[PDB]
RNA sequence: AACCUGGGGAACUGAAACAUCUCAGUACCCAGAGGAGAGGAAAGAGAAAUCGACUCCCUGAGUAGCGGCGAGCGAAAGGGGA
RNA sequence: AGCAGCGCCAGAGAGGGUGAAAGCCCCGUAGGCGAAAGGUGGGGGGAUAGGUGAGGGUACCCGAGUACCCCGUGGUUCGUGGAGCCAUGGGGGAAUCUGGGCGGACCACCGCCUAAGGCUAAGUACUCCGGGUGACCGAUAGCGCACCAGUACCGUGAGGGAAAGGUGAAAAGAACCCCGGGAGGGGAGUGAAAUAGAGCCUGAAACCGUGGGCUUACAAGCAGUCACGGCCCCGCAAGGGGUUGUGGCGUGCCUAUUGAAGCAUGAGCCGGCGACUCACGGUCGUGGGCGAGCUUAAGCCGUUGAGGCGGAGGCGUAGGGAAACCGAG
C-alpha cells in the first residue's frame, strides 16, 4: 500500500542526471526502494560472479536502477503530470491533456 | 518602522551576572569567601540571633484569638468629604463604591478634611466635624435602621 | 510560594503609617515589685525600633 | 497622523483620523516582546538527578578505596548522570497591561500612516476566493507586490484571495495587533475593519 | 503506565540539641474501583428575616485561627466561573 | 532544483524528497469525497418506566442499641483549650412532629434543618495508547535503549545494568595480474572525490613514528625571559621566521593559610561532561503605561504562533486605640 507512484512497465523520459533526456522502456519498478528501471544509468560491475555456479557470470553494464522520482510519462505530447480521470465504472489515466 | 530597531528603551537591559568567570566573580560565587555559604543560612530576618531572639518584645495584642475567632461585626469606611466636592447630585453608599473610594466596607461614614458641597449625602454615620461641615450648607441624611 | 506572616510578631508589633515598628516596652510583668511609680508608669508606653525594625518589617508581609 | 487615503470605485477620498501624535518606540517594543512570549511553549525539559533512571546505590565504600567519595551515578558530575539547573517547561505569558496593548495597536496603524503607507480600501471588485482575482485589484490599486502588505478585512474571500501570496497576510479585523502590523510595511484595510480597530479605539 | 477510594502508615528532616510539634496522613504495604474514582439532593450553611445537592478553577487569604503562641500550620461563608 | 530567458498556478508559497539551492519534477499541501463490516453515538427522533390536585377530621407512620449522655480517640484552622460540630472503641439508653438535630461551653429567646437505608450524569484527575506542535536534545545530549536493551555482563536472590548511529548520488563493494600460507598490500578498474575502500563523512588533542633545518658530550637545572652573536629559511634591501652559544635576570599552577617554591592540598596527559537555576511571594532600583486612581483571576468568545471580552477580586485614597469607639486626629 501507499508506496504506489509515477508508472509501471511502459514507456518513459528521463529527465535525471546523467541520463537528462534518454527515453525508454521501464523494464523495471521496484517500490520498497522507490526506484525504476529503463535503459538509462546502466553501469560496469567488474565482478566475476557472487555464486560459484555457471562460471561466468559477467562484467555486465546492468540497469543500475533509478530514483523513480527521476522519470516521467510520455505520449503524443511528451512527458506530462499524471491526472488520474473516471470512465463510467472504473479509473483510467489521463495526461497534461491528452489520454492514457 | 520595523523589527530593525524598535528595540527596548536604552535601559530595560536584562544582565544578570554570572558567577562561574576568572575576572568578575569567581572562585567563590558572587560573594562568598569562607563556610555558611552553601545552601542557606538561618533566616536571617526574624530568626537567628544565634541565640535568644529579639522577640524579647511582648504580645500586647490583647484580643489575639477564640477558637471560632472573628466576630462578624458592621465595619465602617472613612471617607472624607473632601473627595465629596469632586462631583454634584446625591452622594450615597451605592455611589461612593460604584467608582470610586468605598468598596464594599458595609459602611458608609463621611468625615473630616475639604469643603463641603451643598447637598445629599446619605450615609451610615458622620463625623461630629463632618456633620458641621455640610450640615452648614445642605443636607444630611442617615443610614438604615430595621 | 506566597511567605507566610509571621504570627508571632504581628501578635506583639505594629508597623506605623509612615512607617515606623512600634512595640510594648520590655521589663514591666515581674522583675515588677518595687521599682518606682517612674520605673513602671515609663514602662507603660510604646517605642521605636531601628535596624531590626527593618528585620521586624520583613516578617509583616501581607500585612 | 491625520489624512488618510480611501477606496472606492469614486475613486481616492482621502478621509481623517485621529490617531495619536507620538510615537513611543520604545512601547511598541514592550508589546511586539509581549506577543511573543506569549506565543511560546513551554516545552524544553530536561530530567534533575531525580527523575533520571539509575539506582541510588552508593556506589562505593568512600573510605580505603580510595577512589574519589561518590553517591549514585544519577549526580551530575557523572556523565550521563541527571542534568542540574537544565529547564523545566514552563509559561513564558505575562499580562501586558490593556492600555499598552492599545496605545501600542494605535501607535503601530498610526506609525504607518504618517508614512503613508496605511491605505482604507472598499472596492474589493475581487469578487471570489481567487489569487488571481485579487491579484488583478491589487494591480489596479498600487500593490505591485513589491511591499510587504497586511491586508485586513472582514469579507473572508478576500482573505481567501490574499492568502497563498507571500507578499501578503491576510488576516480577520480582530486579528489586528501589533507584531502583525510592524512586521510588515503596508497597511491595507477594509473600512468596516477601520471602523472595528476605531471601535478597539477610535 | 499514571490517576482514584478505603484499611494500615514511617523516618531522615525542620525546630539551628530535643521529647510536644514538624516532616505527613507524605513514602510505602494492603484491599477495591474504573474510563475515571470519589462526592452528591441538607438533621447543610451562619447572621443576611439570606443562601439552596455535589464536584473543579479563580478569589476570599497567608486573612480567621492553630501553635513547646516556638519551628511552623493554616481554614470557611461569601463573590467570580465550569 | 543553482544562474539566465520567457511562462503559468494558487481556497494549494505548510513540509518532505529527487546527484546541490524546485510553488509548477516527485509525495504532499489548500479545498473536497468515502464504509459493505466492526466500534462509537440521545446530537436528532420515537417509544416505554415513572410522575403531577384542593379542604376537613383522625393522632396510625415517618429508618434503634440509633439519638442522647458519659469515658477513650479521630477528623476540622482547633495541640484539652471556654471546645462545639462530624465520626466512634466502652458504659447507660429515648422519643415519632407537644418528635428530634444545629446555630462553638451552658441557659433563654429567635431562627435553620429533618439523623440513624440506597442511587445519580456533567463539570474533575491521569497518560500505557494515537496524533499534532516546540525561542526541546542531536549519539558523553535526548529515554537506561536512535544500534537486536532491560539486553550483554554482575549478583544465590530481590536487584543492578552498559557499550555500540553516519562509504557513495548510486555498490558501481574494486574483475584481472603481481608479492604473501593467509593477512595485507602494489598495479589495473569504478567514482566528482578512494588519505570516501568497507565499523569506510568530517577526522581535532594526547600519544608513537619517518625525513629535514638549527642545536648539544667542562656542564648546574620552575627550563623561561632580556641582549649580542653564529647558522638555516622568506624578501631585491630595510625586514622577518626558525634555532641557541654566551651574558644578565628568575622560588611551578590551584588550594589553604599569619605565612607556600615549598619537604602543605589536588593534578600522568589530552578530549569531551561538569557547579549560582526556576516557580511562587517579598524588597529596593530601573524602562515604561495610566493616575486619585491603577489592575484584572479563573473563565468565555475569537484565532490556530490574532486578540478581545471578563471588575469577582487586589493595591491605593486615614489614622489612632487591646478594644468599644472616635476621626484629621
Ligand atoms: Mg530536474
Ligand atoms: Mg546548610
Ligand atoms: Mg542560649
Ligand atoms: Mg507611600
Ligand atoms: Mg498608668
Ligand atoms: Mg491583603
Ligand atoms: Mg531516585
Ligand atoms: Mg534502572
Ligand atoms: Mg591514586
Ligand atoms: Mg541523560
Ligand atoms: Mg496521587
Ligand atoms: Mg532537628
Ligand atoms: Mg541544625
Ligand atoms: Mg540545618
Ligand atoms: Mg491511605
Ligand atoms: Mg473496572
Ligand atoms: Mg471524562
Ligand atoms: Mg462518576
Ligand atoms: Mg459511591
Ligand atoms: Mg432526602
Ligand atoms: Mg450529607
Ligand atoms: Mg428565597
Ligand atoms: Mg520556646
Ligand atoms: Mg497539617
Ligand atoms: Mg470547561
Ligand atoms: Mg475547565
Ligand atoms: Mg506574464
Ligand atoms: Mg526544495
Ligand atoms: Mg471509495
Ligand atoms: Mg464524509
Ligand atoms: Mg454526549
Ligand atoms: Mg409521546
Ligand atoms: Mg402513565
Ligand atoms: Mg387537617
Ligand atoms: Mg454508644
Ligand atoms: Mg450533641
Ligand atoms: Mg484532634
Ligand atoms: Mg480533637
Ligand atoms: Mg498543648
Ligand atoms: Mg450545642
Ligand atoms: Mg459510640
Ligand atoms: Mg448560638
Ligand atoms: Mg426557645
Ligand atoms: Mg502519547
Ligand atoms: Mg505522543
Ligand atoms: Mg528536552
Ligand atoms: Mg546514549
Ligand atoms: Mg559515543
Ligand atoms: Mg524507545
Ligand atoms: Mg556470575
Ligand atoms: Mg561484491
Ligand atoms: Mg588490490
Ligand atoms: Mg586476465
Ligand atoms: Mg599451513
Ligand atoms: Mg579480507
Ligand atoms: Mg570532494
Ligand atoms: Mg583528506
Ligand atoms: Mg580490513
Ligand atoms: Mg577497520
Ligand atoms: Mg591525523
Ligand atoms: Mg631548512
Ligand atoms: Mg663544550
Ligand atoms: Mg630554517
Ligand atoms: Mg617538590
Ligand atoms: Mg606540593
Ligand atoms: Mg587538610
Ligand atoms: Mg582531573
Ligand atoms: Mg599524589
Ligand atoms: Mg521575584
Amino acid at each position: 500500500r501507499v508506496k504506489m507512484h509515477v508508472k509501471k512497465g511502459d514507456t518513459v523520459l528521463v529527465a535525471s542526471g546523467k541520463y537528462k533526456g534518454r527515453v525508454g522502456k521501464v523494464k523495471e519498478v521496484l517500490p520498497k526502494k522507490y526506484a525504476v528501471i529503463v535503459e538509462g544509468v546502466n553501469i560496469v560491475k567488474k565482478a566475476v560472479r557472487v555464486s560459484p555456479k555457471y562460471p561466468q557470470g559477467g562484467f555486465i553494464e546492468k540497469e543500475a536502477p533509478l530514483h523513480a522520482s527521476k522519470v516521467r510519462p510520455i505520449c503524443p505530447a511528451c512527458g506530462k503530470p499524471t491526472r488520474v480521470r473516471k470512465k463510467f465504472l472504473e479509473n483510467g489515466k489521463k495526461i497534461r491533456v491528452c489520454a492514457k | 518602522d520595523l523589527r530593525p530597531n524598535p528595540g527596548a528603551n536604552k535601559r530595560r537591559k536584562r544582565v544578570g551576572r554570572g558567577p562561574g568567570s576568572g575576572h568578575g566573580k569567581t572562585a567563590t560565587r558572587g560573594h562568598k569567601g569562607q563556610k555558611s555559604r552553601s545552601g542557606g543560612l538561618k533566616d536571617p530576618r526574624r530568626f537567628e540571633g544565634g541565640r535568644s531572639t529579639t522577640l524579647m518584645r511582648l504580645p500586647k495584642r490583647g484580643m489575639q484569638g477564640q477558637v471560632p475567632g472573628e466576630i462578624k461585626r458592621p465595619r465602617y469606611q472613612g471617607v472624607n468629604l473632601k473627595d465629596l466636592a469632586r462631583f454634584e447630585g446625591e452622594v450615597t453608599p451605592e455611589l461612593l463604591v460604584r467608582a470610586g473610594l468605598l468598596k464594599k466596607g458595609y459602611r458608609l461614614k463621611i468625615l473630616g478634611e475639604g469643603e463641603a458641597k451643598p447637598l445629599k449625602v446619605v450615609a451610615h454615620a458622620f463625623s461630629k466635624s463632618a456633620l458641621e461641615k455640610l450640615k452648614a450648607a445642605g443636607g444630611e441624611p442617615v443610614l438604615l435602621e430595621a | 510560594p506566597k511567605m507566610k506572616t509571621h504570627k508571632g510578631a504581628k501578635k506583639r508589633v505594629k508597623i506605623t503609617a509612615s512607617g515606623k515598628v512600634v512595640a510594648m516596652k520590655t521589663g514591666k510583668r515581674h522583675l515588677n515589685w518595687q521599682k518606682s511609680g517612674k520605673e513602671i508608669r515609663q514602662k507603660g508606653r510604646k517605642f521605636v525600633l531601628a535596624k531590626p525594625e527593618a528585620e521586624r518589617i520583613k516578617l509583616l508581609l501581607p500585612y | 497622523m491625520y489624512q488618510i487615503p480611501v477606496l472606492s470605485p469614486s475613486g481616492r477620498r482621502e478621509l481623517a483620523a485621529d490617531l495619536p501624535a507620538e510615537i513611543n518606540p520604545h512601547l511598541l517594543w514592550e508589546v511586539v516582546r509581549w506577543q511573543l512570549a506569549k506565543r511560546r511553549r513551554g516545552t524544553a525539559s530536561t530530567k534533575t538527578r531525580g527523575e533520571v533512571a539509575y539506582s541510588g546505590r552508593k556506589i562505593w565504600p568512600q573510605k580505603h578505596t580510595g577512589r574519589a567519595r561518590h553517591g549514585d551515578i544519577g549526580a551530575p558530575i557523572f556523565v550521563g548522570g541527571g542534568v542540574v539547573f537544565g529547564p523545566k517547561p514552563r509559561d513564558y505569558s505575562y499580562t501586558l497591561p490593556k492600555k499598552v496593548r492599545k496605545k501600542g495597536l494605535a501607535m503601530a496603524v498610526a506609525d504607518r500612516a504618517r508614512e503613508g503607507k496605511l491605505l482604507l480600501v472598499e472596492a474589493f471588485a475581487g469578487v471570489n476566493g481567487k489569487t488571481k482575482e485579487f491579484l488583478a485589484w491589487a494591480k489596479e490599486a498600487g500593490l505591485d507586490g513589491s511591499e510587504s502588505v497586511l491586508l485586513v478585512t472582514g469579507n473572508e474571500l478576500v482573505r481567501r484571495a490574499a492568502r497563498n501570496l507571500p507578499w501578503v497576510v491576510t488576516l480577520a479585523p480582530e486579528g489586528l495587533n501589533v507584531y502583525d502590523i510592524v512586521r510588515t510595511e503596508r497597511l491595507v484595510m477594509d473600512l468596516d475593519a477601520w471602523e472595528v480597530f476605531q471601535n478597539r479605539i477610535g
